């Protein structure tokens, strides 16, 4: 099986739930990594290190806020997806929020590293809205609590720490799913990385990425399809052979400003 | 809880 045997199941709409993984891979192209205070780049999402040093993570919340980023082919491609009635669910290990920007509707979606929308005292855990840090974090400064001076995290999920219980809707999402796709991802954090696993052995997954990761390099099933090498470049080749391209340089310049 | 693979 191949890139282009896939391709023509999603034209003919042969695959009618369509269910994605995507990683730090999709948002690279947009500008944002994985100038830092950081031992290795890990430590800015692990516990230890910020209530160490807080600043570093701030500093990438400030980044991440919207505006400053757009969102690239990838993104845009997942909301033609949507658009044709095809996205069954989208699993992001991102916590850029572009997939939101790009239209794809939070009902569509599984931020399942967290988010910046909400955020807790570390220390009294009270709840605080995500804008009710915003003008501290731009500022510069470390967000505290008004009720105890505790730094007030966004509610961003770090190394050891359970994911949203949104996640749970994995559990009817990939038993459902007639195709998977994973892009931009290396597949390394878990428990995210064993979704791969989730959808039923006749379920054709598509892997666009860099390099052959996961499940599909070390126990690979028939229908698995690898589109190694950049992630932008295989989008568009499955755009290309799909009919899409035009299509898509109309969205995505309809998209800016 | 997340965690790496290695
Ligand atoms: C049990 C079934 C799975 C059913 C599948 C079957 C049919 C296979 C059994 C779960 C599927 C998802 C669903 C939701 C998804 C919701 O997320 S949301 O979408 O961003 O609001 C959850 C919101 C809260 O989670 S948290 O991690 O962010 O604190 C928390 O609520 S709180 O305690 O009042 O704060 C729990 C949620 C309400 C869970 C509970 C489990 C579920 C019913
Ligand atoms: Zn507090």
């Amino acid at each position: 099986l191949s890139l282009q045997d896939v391709a023509e199941l999603i034209r003919a709409r042969a695959c009618q739930r369509v269910v994605v993984m995507v990683g730090a891979g999709i948002s690279t192209p947009s500008g944002i990594p994985d100038q830092y205070d950081l031992p290795y780049p890990e430590a800015i999402f692990e516990l230890p290190f910020f209530f160490h040093n807080p600043k570093p993570f701030f500093t990438l919340a400030k980044e991440l806020y919207p505006g400053n980023y757009k969102p690239n082919v990838t993104h845009y491609f997942l909301r033609l997806l949507h658009d044709k009635g095809l996205l069954l669910r989208l699993y992001t290990q991102n916590i850029d929020g572009l997939e939101r920007v790009s239209g794809i509707p939070a009902s569509k979606l599984v931020e399942a590293h967290g988010t910046f929308a909400s955020a807790t005292c570390t220390v009294c855990q009270r709840p605080f809205p995500g804008e009710d840090i915003r003008a501290d974090v731009m500022a510069d400064r470390v967000p505290r609590c008004p009720v105890c001076t505790g730094v007030v995290k966004p509610d961003i999920v770090f190394f050891g720490e359970p994911l949203p219980q949104r996640f749970l809707l994995h559990v009817v999402d990939f038993p459902m799913a007639d195709l998977l796709l994973i892009l931009g991802t290396s597949l390394e954090v878990e428990p995210f990385a064993s979704l791969t696993e989730a959808v039923r052995s006749s379920v054709p997954r598509l892997l666009i990425n860099r390099d052959l990761v996961g499940p599909l390099a070390w126990h690979p099933r028939s229908r698995d399809v690898a589109q190694l090498g950049d992630v932008v470049h295989g989008v568009e080749s499955l755009v290309e052979l799909l009919g899409w391209t035009e299509e898509m340089r109309d969205l995505v310049q309809r998209e800016t400003g | 809880g997340k965690v790496m693979r290695r």
